[PDB]
RNA sequence: UAGGAUAGGGGCCUACCAUGGUGGUGACGGGUGACGGAGAAUUAGGGUUCGAUUCCGGAGAGGGAGCCUGAGAAACGGCUACCACAUCCAAGGAAGGCAGCAGGCGCGCAAAUUACCCAAUCCUGACACGGGGAGGUAGUGACAAUAAAUAACAAUACCGGGCGCAUUAGUGUCUGGUAAUUGGAAUGAGUACAAUCUAAAUCCCUUAACGAGGAUCCAUUGGAGGGCAAGUCUGGUGCCAGCAGCCGCGGUAAUUCCAGCUCCAAUAGCGUAUAUUUAAGUUGUUGCAGUUAAAAAGCUCGUAGUUGGACCUUGGGCCGG
């Protein structure tokens, strides 16, 4: 959520709740437009880049698995990564596909799926690129001890009731499977972004 | 039998001893620093040691 | 009952009484306590008897001792099956403090105590080698 | 949120004493009090929980099998930490005498008994006293605590602090009286 | 550091910066030694500073949160310099701008502000004839 | 004679061994709810109003005039003998006034050698009983 | 099975319909400072005990029922009704609920200020900008706990116990102390310009000027028969007075009393009580006993329940690393 992000930056002392001046001379944009909003819900990816003279992140993962930012390039804040968390399926074109801070994007890309990722800009929500959940494609693990890991999928297990686990080959140690909504896919071979160590 | 007793006789023994107020000597230093002589006494030149160790006596 | 204990508790007052074997029948985790005995050289022989045609199966222990020392100085149980009480790799009670072993019915067999710790698989004892 | 208060958890054992008076433990206790010049017992209980403590920490590894994910990487800890301090000497490293150690380790590398150790004081209970003088230090600023607890990295620092005499400008009060009724008075 | 006199510097130290940009001003420590002397002060510190950071004023600039530990000879607050004096006042909390100067702190009491607003919502009119209503009506 | 050892045979040893804790004191203190058949409630002090000095004879081999005073505590309407330790105290306890009451250290119970006596004076008058005979503190007047 | 209801399935209720459901694996009933949990204490471990508590989830807000508004309340610092309480009045009527915060009474063994601020922690509002006894702020607070002052060191004087010397007498030297003497040092227990700091202040922080001759700037509570560390002290009491958890003592030269002395011993902390954990393998899972000490049912059948044999695509052989 935003206002922890924001204080990371901030933190020599004496900040804090002044947060609230920054934000209302909108000096903070997240993702190109106003919030100004601490209870914001936030997830991977989410780019942070403020008016002018400015910067740009990427939110990344501490070994707690909690949100710190890295700098990242004005060229890739201009694109953003998001998981497709939910979808409204199919017929005249109508799909809602929800993302983890709420976007909506419309209509389709000749696939659709939940647990896939769609690639997006920052500002207009036009489609980039759509990007397959599929083997052999590297992943984040969102939650858990094991957060802050990036691996390659090893293979998906598909069960009776739900897929259970999705099995992911590598770690800093040996492999360890995970529940879907964990696994949020950032790199495929058609697409990658992944250029970065990570976490723990 | 007897649980109805006399009340007549308490305080006896301090009435027959004269009341004695403690006196002024030298006094030991206090607190951390009584704490400091102990070890000092007891294994250099040591006290006293018949059975176990003593301090206080006069005829044994 | 399961027989096991009765094996180890014979074994050692055998010991006492300094003779060379006591013969019994065997069952099948009875068995396995003689093979492994085999391994850590309690017995550097051992032979099954009359497991052919008969009503039961047994076996004429070879036993060591009536040398100088004994090998086995204790084995006594430690609970048959039947039972939950169970250990893990990491749980570890122990007798003798690493002379002896722990003997472990672990998941892929019978095997001694540094096999299946080394393993990192959990089981449950049988008895106890000093 | 708004935060909690404060737990804290034992700091000390006088658990130790299964008999309160025990004439061989009041001796053996006293000696130790004696030589490294604590005031009291309670100051040596809570050296005597430290040691219980690190000391129950490292039997767990080294009971568990060799090349155990724990016991190696929480290893690497075990030992520097012991190290870094000068409670364990190197050679001494062989995680057997992590296990074993002595009460007697600890004392030795307080400040106190380095001031003794370094001349100066001519008696433990004035090494007690000289810290409180404002005499001696790692950096500048006074170290009146004889429990700091040395590195064996700033036991090469100690000299004397930047105020008190011999190291530098005020004498204090004693000689400040007696010099100013010598000029002026005549004594 | 810190200009002398005979009783010694008082070092003028920075430490741990950041410039931040949505602050808009100057953030830092300031460790200051006090070898063989007391507190720096408040007047000090924002008179010598000045000049070399060339904000050039003690006005806009404060300093605060002195604490320290035992053993003395040093002393650790927090200090910063602003872009501006209309900028600053925006971003900074209202304890630093009183003690500097930039404010008043206003002293309230509780019974007399609440009570106050409750009286204005229950009379409608001028109500001014209630009170002689009352007289006529004992 | 040996315990059952056994997969279900757990509830066995389980019910049987709630039983035997009954015959250990502390354990039978709360089962019971002795210390509510005892005169406290399960307070660490509890205050009476003197009824009575009494002058209870001592037991057996002892011979004395051990000198207590019944107390008739505030809560309940239980009356009970409580011991004045000391040279004197007869005097400084009183009838009428309010007393302190504690346990001996025999966790409920008569003494022993005095019959009947739970319970021995902590304070008379809210001065502090060690004080008074002591002679380190005078009763306040009233 | 059907319907109405409500956001919705729903005995949810209600019609019709059938006659079931559930139990020794302890149901049904009663009790419980019985909130539940994360957690806590204490136990090597295993466990035992506890869970009122700045968190997490629910319930209630004097007791009960009923309802409006609104996204959402079966709201209680809303209403409406009754009951129970207390309040005010010009006595006709009317207003109101500190298990919110201070404060006061009662209760009881038991628990603090009718001060101040929205600056931080965080929220709410038409709103950067205000408000919030949430929260912070200071006071009080030995629940607990932490850091650790009350003096140290030389000299010197006898006294040693050393040692080199000691042959030969001796004492002599590093010094252990018994020295209210001495000697210059030094520090904070205290005190206070300066400014710091806190919402603003106090404190923390400091630091000029100050601040020890041991009696002062002086530590205490327990203990000295056993358990239990440390007297067969001195005076007195004399089965009296008391001491004494327990075992025991006191009947006149009491190491157990009562004072003094001296000593022990924790030491800014220590006693005492109740509960609780250990000890206690007195709860026996880990880890019990039943011939005679506490303890095999008179005997057998026999269930629920536990427990239960062996053959059992298993065994063997080869290479690679």
């Amino acid at each position: 959520p935003l206002i922890l992000i924001i204080r990371n930056r901030l933190k020599y002392a004496l900040t804090y709740r002044e947060v609230i001046s920054i934000l209302m001379q909108r000096h903070v944009l997240v993702d190109g437009k106003v919030r100004t909003d601490k209870t914001y819900p936030a997830g991977f990816m989410d780019v942070i880049s403020i008016p002018k003279t400015g910067e740009n992140y990427r939110l990344l993962y501490d070994t707690k698995g909690r949100f710190r930012l890295q700098s990242v390039k004005d060229e890739d804040a201009k694109f953003k990564l998001c998981k497709v968390r939910s979808v409204q399926f199919g017929q005249k074109g109508i799909p809602y596909l929800n993302t983890y801070d709420g976007r909506t994007i419309r209509y389709p890309d000749p696939i659709i799926k939940a647990n896939d990722t769609i690639k997006i800009d920052l500002e207009t929500n036009k489609i980039v690129d759509f990007i397959k959940f599929d083997v052999g494609n590297v992943v984040m693990v969102t939650g858990g001890r094991n957060t802050g890991r990036v691996g390659v999928i090893k293979n998906r297990e598909k069960h009776k009731g739900s897929f259970e686990t999705i099995h992911v080959e590598d770690a800093l140690g040996h492999q360890f499977a995970t529940r879907l909504g964990n696994v949020f896919t950032i790199g495929k071979g058609n697409k990658p972004w992944v250029s970065l160590p990570k976490g723990k | 039998g007897k649980v109805h007793g006399s009340l007549a006789r308490a305080g006896k023994v301090r009435g027959q001893t004269p009341k004695v107020a403690k006196q002024d000597k030298k006094k030991k230093p206090r607190g951390r620093a009584h704490k400091r002589m102990q070890y000092n006494r007891r294994f250099v030149t040591a006290v006293v040691g018949f059975g176990k160790k003593r301090g206080p006596n006069s005829s044994e | 009952m399961v027989r096991v204990s009765v094996l180890n508790d014979a074994l050692k007052t055998m010991y006492n009484a300094e003779k060379r074997g006591k013969r019994q029948v065997l069952i099948r985790p009875s068995s396995k306590v003689i093979i492994k005995f085999l391994i850590v050289m309690q017995k550097h022989g051992y032979i099954g008897e009359f497991e052919f045609v008969d009503d039961h199966r047994s076996g004429k222990i070879v036993v060591e001792l009536n040398g100088r020392l004994n090998k086995c100085g204790v084995i006594s149980p430690r609970f048959d099956v039947g039972v939950k009480e169970i250990e893990s790799w990491t749980a570890r009670l122990l007798p003798s403090r690493q002379f002896g072993y722990i003997v472990l019915t672990t998941s892929a067999g019978i095997m001694d105590h540094e096999e299946a710790r080394r393993k990192n698989v959990g089981g449950k004892v049988l008895g106890f080698f000093y | 949120m708004p935060r909690a208060p404060r737990t804290y958890s034992k700091t000390y054992s006088t658990k130790k004493p299964r008999r309160p008076y025990e004439k061989e433990r009041l001796d053996a206790e006293l000696k130790l009090v004696g030589e490294y010049g604590l005031r009291c017992k309670r100051e040596l209980w809570r050296v005597q929980y430290a040691l219980s403590r690190i000391r129950n920490n490292a039997r767990h590894l080294l009971t568990l099998d060799e090349k155990n994910p724990r016991r190696i990487f929480e290893g690497e800890a075990l030992l520097r930490r012991m190290n870094r301090y000068g409670l364990l000497a190197d050679g001494q490293n062989k995680l057997d005498y992590v296990l074993a150690l002595t009460v007697e380790n600890f004392l030795a590398r307080r400040l106190q008994t380095l001031v003794f150790k370094a001349g100066m004081a001519k008696s433990i209970h004035h090494a007690r006293v000289l810290i409180r003088q404002r005499h001696i230090r790692v950096g500048r600023q006074i170290v009146n605590i004889p429990s700091f607890m040395v590195r064996v990295e700033s036991e090469k620092h100690i000299d004397f602090s930047l105020t008190s005499p011999f190291g530098g400008g005020p004498p204090g009060r004693v000689k400040r009286k007696n010099q100013k009724k010598a000029s002026g008075g005549g004594g | 550091m810190a200009d002398t006199k005979t009783a010694p510097a008082v070092t003028l130290r920075t430490r741990k910066f950041m410039t931040n940009r949505l602050l808009s001003r100057k953030q830092f420590v300031l460790e200051v030694l006090h070898p063989g002397r007391a507190n720096v002060s408040k007047a000090d510190l924002k008179e010598k500073l000045a000049k070399l950071y060339e904000v050039k004023d003690s006005n806009c600039i404060f300093v605060f949160k002195f604490r320290t530990h035992f053993g003395g000879g040093k002393s650790t607050g927090f200090g910063l310099i602003y872009d501006n004096l209309d900028a600053a006042k925006k971003y900074e909390p209202k304890y630093r701008l009183i003690r500097n100067g930039l404010a008043t702190k206003v002293e309230k009491s509780r019974k007399q502000m609440k009570e106050r607003k409750n009286r204005a919502k229950k009379i409608r009119g001028v109500k001014k004839t209630k009170a002689g209503d009352a007289g006529k009506k004992k | 004679m040996g315990k059952t050892r056994g997969m279900g045979a757990g509830r066995k040893l389980k019910t049987h061994r709630r039983n035997q804790r009954w015959a250990d004191k502390a354990y039978k203190k709360s089962h019971l709810g002795n210390e509510w058949k005892k005169p406290f409630a399960g307070s660490s002090h509890a205050k009476g109003i003197v009824l009575e000095k009494i002058g209870i004879e001592a037991k057996q081999p002892n011979s004395a005039i051990r000198k207590c005073a019944r107390v008739q505590l505030v809560k309940n309407g239980k009356k009970i003998a409580a011991f004045v330790p000391n040279d004197g105290c007869l005097n400084f306890i009183e009838e009428n006034d309010e007393v302190l009451i504690a346990g001996f250290g025999r966790k409920g119970h008569a003494v022993g050698d005095i019959p009947g006596v739970r319970f021995k004076v902590v304070k008379v008058s809210g001065v502090s009983l060690l004080a008074l005979f002591k002679e380190k503190k005078e009763k306040p007047r009233s």
